[PDB]
């Protein structure tokens, strides 16, 4: 999971 | 403020290909010079400008069989159908012309672009 | 010896979401405490272990309406349906418990994992 | 396009  | 799962789109496509390989919920047969290919209308629309136009048509959206132009090569179509479900294109010296012609007809702009580039490098 | 188009899976999912937003070729209604959500069976199956089991069942595969357990929160479902079609999860302090419970029921293992991690950080 |  990432900060888009 | 959303978080994003990097591999989600790839995992979805991998599962859609597993459904295709097991013939689960396929709702259309594409006929190419007597060869038949089963697929999901939504995936075809998501990958091709031609299928997008066909399946948004109020009459054609209900067809279970679509016949492609007789000039379309079944191998070229098969390579492109595999690309739709996997992101992988089996582009070879022996098929590049048939693949490019099929991608132009199917309106798959990124495939047409790479075929044009690979052809230009060989001249 | 294939070449691969990096953005293909993301572009497919983006187009599937555009079809969902315009209600094109949606073939199922998911009912959650009287709230209704239209979707594509194949996308639901590709994202959820629960929908995969439901739509591979020889009787349920033909249903146009699926009713979820009354304990399922419609907002939690809506956030997860958006994630299925976009890879983006709107996880907030106020919805994390409903989102995790819905993801556990839907069998969306990666969503359950991130919810468990975000909850563990707050304790 | 890349070599996968
Ligand atoms: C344009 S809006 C839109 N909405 C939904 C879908 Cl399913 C869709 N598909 C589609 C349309 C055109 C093209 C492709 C897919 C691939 C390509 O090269 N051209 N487009
Ligand atoms: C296992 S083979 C397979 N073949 C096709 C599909 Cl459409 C599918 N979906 C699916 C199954 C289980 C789970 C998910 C999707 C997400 C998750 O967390 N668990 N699986
Ligand atoms: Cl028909
Ligand atoms: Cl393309
Ligand atoms: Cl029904
Ligand atoms: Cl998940």
């Amino acid at each position: 999971w990432v900060i888009p | 403020s959303c978080i994003q799962f990097t591999r989600h789109a790839s995992d979805v496509l991998l599962n859609l290909n597993r459904l295709r390989s097991r013939d689960i919920l396929t709702d259309v047969v594409i006929v190419v010079s007597r060869e038949q290919f089963r697929a999901h209308k939504t995936v075809l629309m998501a990958c091709s400008g031609l299928f997008y136009s066909i399946f948004t048509d109020q009459l054609k959206c209900n067809l279970s069989v679509i016949n492609l132009d007789p000039e379309i090569n079944p191998e070229g179509f098969c390579i492109l159908l595999d690309f739709m479900y996997t992101s992988r294109l089996n582009l070879r010296e022996g098929n590049i012309m048939a693949v490019m012609a099929t991608a132009m007809y199917l309106q798959m702009e990124h495939v047409v672009d790479t075929c044009r580039k690979f052809i230009k490098a060989s001249e």
